RNA sequence: CACCAACUUCCUAAACUUAAAUUGGGUUAAUCUAUAACUUUAUAGAUGCAACACUGUUAGUAUGAGUAACAAGAAUUCCAAU
């Protein structure tokens, strides 16, 4: 008729188109990140040294799971695996505009399907020259390491040793109780509790008449950005672009987060030995092991542990 | 009810002072009954005031109408078209003579709240104030912290 | 708890008409190519459909008066054929259904 | 002055028009039977050389209308506006149709017409723009080309990207518009009074008018635009939703005369593409595809 | 009860003179004393206001509401009172002008309740009206521009004058 | 809360709800087209393809033979799954049902419909979707970059 | 070294000097009757003679609210069916 129609990629393609556009697509993918794989040999930026007081940029990973990890005191502790994946500079704000007093770079991860985007997200990628990445964030980095917009990042960036700080969305618990959400004690099932076992109690005072804003009500719990802290790198797999963090981490496994140097007063100056902008493999400066490990940390295929 | 009514501005038909005075009131007709009380107060205004009243006025076409009737009505047209009707049952010759006589003397304008006394259409002689009154110019027009 | 005041109708008409409680238009309506009726895309035609399963309710119908039973469901591979038509070799050992009305255009 | 060839050649055209009806008197009911397969049997009676095949649609419903491009009188495809003349049967076809042969050939004379007029109105009146045609390219080609000879003043000129853009920009103007093509047939006689200026439009209506036993020619017209039409146009320019001019790569073999082909690319509104598959057909569209 | 809607239907306008523009046809149709709410009922009628009748027709044959088949019959019944005896030419050339339901005729009845205890239940009817004007559906409504939105500042202002003086 | 639970809730709990499938599966495995609402033609989807499963093993497994007596109430049916059914879906290792949704229920309900069935059955077939032949406008535009990439390549 | 500020007072036209149980006075809406008038009027005679309020009575319609609540085991060859 004559009126807005709703439509698809596949609602049109036929038999035959539909196998060649889902291939077409992947071998577009796979030139456009080969081109983007020699950072350094395509008009790098000034590579400025490292002077104090300098911020580096952060990766966004991929939570795979979790799993054991020894020490070579005998000590267990629990880590999780961060996997990095396309992980590409996107844009790069100046100082004045970005409104902060130190300047921003956006770093996208985790390559997407193209076909159900909007056009405005992938008209930006076009010129960028990279593939569309599930999630954008901000990282707030000093002049000296700013590092050119479609520069690709990778688990080298970090090291064994340096504590790191991951921030997720929360796992999201719907709509719950009070009891549940901020640990409520509620009250007694017998001696007479009629119809109230998990209620909230008293909301507020009498006298004014009114409910304090801010007060804990039932609601929605989960699906809120969160911040972990001070977690140590234990392991760091090049191969794979795997990165061992102590603990827990926010978030669903797959799901993505924000690792960044760790913020904390004992880790201010943690970044001066590390890759200063970060490390381009295609430079070919080092030739760094599959896997790298932290002293404390008991490798496999050592001797058994002796607490001689 | 200044709220719950409409209003106007001062005016006038055409101008009627500006030129020649034009009387505003066109015609009166009114109808009576040969024989009914009420109309009594009004067949002695025909009697005696009518022919006053037509001399008095001559722009005022008068038409009397005696029919069988209930109650005597007045009708007065204006020049500007407007009309009114005013009922005359049972009023004393004395209270139409009056009510007649304010009839004439205005005009067809409509009787709601005028929002104000006066009118004028060159209310300024010496110039309508503006905010640029009243300031001094400086020299080459510089206006404050300019360089030039 | 009970209603303290009456509510006006036009906070009643602000309530009830609000875009949150109307009815969404839809998108998705288009036309059959074979038969012209009305159907969603991702949705079946109900003209054509209802084609389909009358004519599988007049099968059906056949296949119940030649078993004559509850538990006379056959192992061996089912087949329907209509007037005019005859098995094949590779038919063979198969039941056949059999329908008095000419082969149907949808049906191969 | 070029206003001056556009209000002659629009009121040649309007004269045309008028001849052709004030010579049929009264009306005269034809016999129409539908033969397509949904809603198959109904009969239309219609007045003669005034009824359109869009009345016969609007009769059924507003579907055909909107989903209709072209209509298979006799077994021979006509414009879905051109009046009818005899009793006769008509089929709807539209885009999704199993042999859609005939819709996309409408389909691309029609891109490339409108193309044709975006051309000579989008150049500055100082220079001089002329067209000498179109050539017939499978669909397969991967655009539609039309030629376009320039003055000798522009020989070392090319269009940049920037011009480019501003051409899709008028043809999106053109399609916002929605400015419904005009199906007029027309003896050879007054086709060369119209077009007389242009020597190598002058030789393709001889051609047209030779092929058929007649002088009968066919012109299509885009609200001021005129020129001759090859085979059967979209109704209307909205049909037309994605639109680019891929490129204009100069003739090689142009010694007398320079000749630049104007390529381009457009797709209806109902066979929209995504994103990702349109820019991959726009740059296909840009390699020069010659004529065989 | 009043029954105006249906004697609207067969109003005589004069012949028009050679050159006056084609009126263009209304047509009056409804159905009365329908088993459904009002309220429900109006959710029908409001959608379909402003849209053509074979734009109307199939929006309401994907809708679960008992009353979109009620309202259907009586958008085909108009389409085809039009065609026959109010000269519409073209089944495809109407647009729904207006559609509103209004209050029926209702029954009281008890409905119990369970303390010895009761309330007043009432059936609920309605109507149900449509008029069907030929011609393409208006343009829809077109926001103002910014542009626009300024412009009206500018004539607010522009109308100030000196209030409570000469 | 209910994340990862990939069953359903249907029936008056969980062995009405396996009593519940195991209707529509026997009449399934009988009629070889069954019609149901689409939440519960979908849940019985999974265990009709496992059927075929059990049913490729053999009539001699034992486990085989125990379970598609459970899942088959009406014991006419055992035959016809091993002997008819089986063979059929041998050279194939998936995809055994096709489930379709049927326009919504013109009950006053107006609850969502789906039509499953077996495929290869001998019932007329069912009216499928239709994608657009590679002739059509679009459709033959991507064939000619096919072709000019298959030269390139 | 003052201005603003209340019908206090003045001024153009007028007016003739202070919450409520109670107390005196002049008129009026509706209807019937007498006698008239004759598009709805007059002087008299009369009376079931004037309602924003009694958890007033009767009828109608809102609000709470399209809310609380209400109901039919599955498939088919199918509702005096398997
Ligand atoms: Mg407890
Ligand atoms: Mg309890
Ligand atoms: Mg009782
Ligand atoms: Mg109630
Ligand atoms: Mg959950
Ligand atoms: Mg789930
Ligand atoms: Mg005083
Ligand atoms: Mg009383
Ligand atoms: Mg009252
Ligand atoms: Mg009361
Ligand atoms: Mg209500
Ligand atoms: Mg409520
Ligand atoms: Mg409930
Ligand atoms: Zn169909």
């Amino acid at each position: 008729l004559h009126s807005k129609s709703s439509t698809w990629w596949d609602e049109h393609l036929s038999e035959e188109n539909l196998s060649f556009v889902k291939q077409l697509v992947s071998d577009e993918n796979k030139t456009q990140l080969t081109s983007k794989l020699n950072p350094l040999k395509d008009e790098p930026w000034p590579l400025h040294p490292w002077e104090p007081g300098s911020f580096r940029v952060g990766l966004i990973a991929l939570k795979l799971g979790m799993m054991p990890l020894w020490t070579k005191d005998g000590q267990k502790h629990a880590v999780t695996l961060l996997q990095v994946q396309d992980c590409h500079v996107l844009k790069y704000t100046p100082k004045e505009d970005h409104n902060g007093k130190i300047a921003a770079l956006t770093v996208g991860g985790k390559t997407v399907s193209r076909f159900y985007k909007p056009d405005s997200r992938l008209e930006f990628y076009r010129d960028l020259g990279l593939p569309p990445k599930q999630i954008h964030k901000i990282f707030h980095v000093t002049d000296n390491a700013v590092i050119k917009p479609g520069t690709p990042l990778y688990a080298a960036h970090f090291r064994p040793g340096q504590y790191v700080d991951v921030t997720a969305k929360t796992i999201g618990k719907g709509f719950q109780g009070v009891m549940k959400r901020w640990g409520f004690k509620g009250q007694p099932a017998s001696h007479g509790q009629t119809k109230t076992h998990r209620r909230p109690g008293a909301i507020s005072t009498g006298d004014i008449a009114r409910v304090w804003p801010g007060t804990k009500m039932p609601g929605r719990m989960g699906n809120q950005n969160r911040t972990v802290y001070g977690l140590k790198v234990w392991r760091v797999n090049t191969k794979h672009n795997i990165i061992y963090v102590n603990g827990s981490v926010p978030g669903h496994k797959n799901c993505l987060v924000k690792i960044k140097d760790s913020t904390l007063p004992a880790y201010k100056d943690s970044c001066k030995n590390l890759p200063f902008p970060t490390y381009f493999p295609d430079g070919d400066e080092e030739e760094l092991p599959e896997d790298l490990f932290d002293e404390s940390v008991w490798q496999p295929s050592e001797p058994s542990i002796t607490f001689a | 009810t200044g709220r719950g009514t409409s209003s106007r501005f001062l005016t006038s038909v055409l101008h009627n002072g500006l030129g020649r005075y034009v009387q505003q009131l066109q015609r009166l007709s009114l109808s009576l009954s040969r024989d009914a009380p009420s109309s009594r107060g009004a067949r002695e205004f025909v009697e005696r005031e009518v022919t006053d009243f037509a001399r008095r006025n001559p722009g005022v076409v008068v038409y009397v109408n005696p029919r069988p009737c209930a109650m005597p009505r007045i009708v007065a047209e204006y020049l500007n078209g407007a009309v009114r009707e005013e009922n005359v049952n049972s009023k004393s010759v004395e209270e139409i003579k009056s009510l007649v006589q304010k009839l004439a003397d205005q005009s067809g304008l409509d009787v709601i709240r005028i929002r104000k006394p006066f009118h004028t259409d060159n209310p300024s002689i010496q110039g309508q104030w503006h905010p640029f009154t009243n300031k001094r110019t400086a020299l080459h027009g510089l206006r404050p912290r300019e360089l030039r | 708890a009970a209603p303290k005041n009456r509510r006006t109708i036009e906070v009643n008409r602000c309530r009830r008409r609000n875009p949150q409680k109307l009815i969404k238009i839809k998108n998705n309506i288009d036309i059959c190519p074979e038969c012209g009726h009305l159907k969603q895309k991702h949705v079946l035609c109900g003209y054509c459909y209802e084609k389909v399963r009358q004519e599988t309710t007049k099968i059906r119908q056949q296949i119940g008066a030649q078993e004559g039973g509850p538990f006379r469901a056959p192992s061996v591979e089912t087949m329907v054929l209509y007037t005019g038509e005859k098995p094949s070799e590779k038919d063979q050992g198969k039941r056949i259904v059999e329908r008095n009305i000419k082969r149907p255009s949808w049906f191969t | 002055s070029p206003t001056e060839l556009t209000e002659m050649r629009n009121d040649l055209f309007n004269r045309e028009k008028s001849r052709q009806l004030s010579l049929t008197p009264r009306t005269e009911k034809i016999e129409v039977k539908h033969v397509g397969k949904t809603d198959p049997g109904t009969v239309f009676v219609m007045n003669k050389n005034i009824s359109t095949p869009y009345s016969c649609a609007m009769h059924l419903s507003e579907w055909y209308c909107s989903k209709s491009i072209l209509a298979l009188v006799d077994g021979q495809p006509w414009d879905m506006y051109k009046p009818l003349t005899k009793s006769c049967e008509i089929k709807f076809l539209t885009f999704k149709d199993p042999d859609p042969k005939e819709v996309n050939k409408a389909y691309w004379r029609s891109c490339a017409m409108m193309l044709g007029c975006v051309i000579e109105r989008a150049f500055k009146d100082d220079y001089v723009v002329s067209l000498v045609r179109a050539p017939e390219v499978p669909v397969i080609a991967g655009a539609f080309c039309y030629d376009v000879t320039l003055d000798k003043r522009l020989d070392e000129w090319m269009p940049t990207k920037e011009n480019l853009r501003s051409f899709t920009k008028d043809a999106h103007a053109l399609i916002y518009r929605d400015l419904p093509f005009e199906t007029l047939d027309v003896d050879a006689r007054v086709a060369l009074e119209i077009f007389q200026h242009n020597k190598y439009k002058v030789d393709f209506i001889e051609e047209k008018a030779s092929q058929n036993p007649e002088r009968i020619v066919k012109l299509h017209r885009i609200g001021d635009f005129i020129d001759v039409s090859e085979g059967p146009l979209i109704p209307r320019t909205s049909v037309c939703f994605q639109y680019e001019v891929s490129a204009v790569h100069n003739l090689n073999p142009s010694q007398p005369n320079l000749i630049r082909r104007f390529q381009g690319l457009s797709l209806p509104t109902h066979l929209r593409a995504q994103f990702t598959i349109w820019d991959k057909l726009v740059e296909r569209s840009r390699k020069m595809v010659t004529e065989d | 009860i009043s029954r105006k809607w249906e004697k609207k239907n067969k109003i005589v306008y004069p012949p028009q003179l050679p050159g006056e523009p084609r009126r263009p046809a209304e047509i009056y149709h409804c159905r009365r004393q329908i088993k459904y709410s009002k309220d429900k009922m109006w959710y029908l009628a409001k959608m379909i206001r402003g849209m053509s009748i074979d734009q109307a027709l199939a929006q309401l044959e994907f809708n679960d509401k008992k009353g979109a088949q009620i309202i259907k019959e009586v958008l085909l019944e108009a389409q085809d009172m039009a065609v026959r005896d109010h000269n519409v030419e073209f089944r495809s050339n109407l647009h729904i002008a207006e559609s509103t339901s209004g209050r029926g005729q209702c029954l009281k009845r008890i409905r119990y309740h369970g303390r010895g205890r009761f309330g007043i239940m009432e059936k609920v009817y309605c109507h149900y009206f449509v008029k069907l004007v030929e011609g393409p559906p208006p343009p829809p409504e077109v926001p103002k521009t910014a542009v626009d939105h300024a412009k009206d500042y500018i004539q607010q202002l522009r109308s100030r004058t000196i209030i409570h003086t000469l | 809360i209910s994340h990862g639970r990939v069953y359903r809730r249907l029936g008056l709990g969980p062995e009405s709800r396996i009593h519940l499938l195991r209707n529509l599966l026997t009449g399934l495995v009988r009629h070889e087209r069954i019609e149901a609402t689409w939440a519960r033609a979908d849940e019985m989807r999974g265990y009709a393809e496992k059927l075929i499963d059990y049913g490729k093993l053999g009539d001699t497994n034992e486990r085989a033979m125990r379970m598609a007596d459970f899942w088959l109430t009406e014991k006419d049916l055992i035959p016809k799954l091993f002997k008819v059914l089986a063979p059929r879906f041998q050279g194939q290792n998936g995809n055994y049902t096709r489930m379709l949704q049927i326009p919504n229920r013109k009950e006053q309900d107006r609850a969502k419909m789906a039509v499953i069935e077996y495929k290869g059955n001998y019932l007329p077939p069912l009216p499928l979707p239709h994608r657009d032949s590679n002739l059509t406008l679009l459709n033959q535009l991507l064939l000619g970059l096919q072709q000019d990439l298959h030269h390139n390549q």
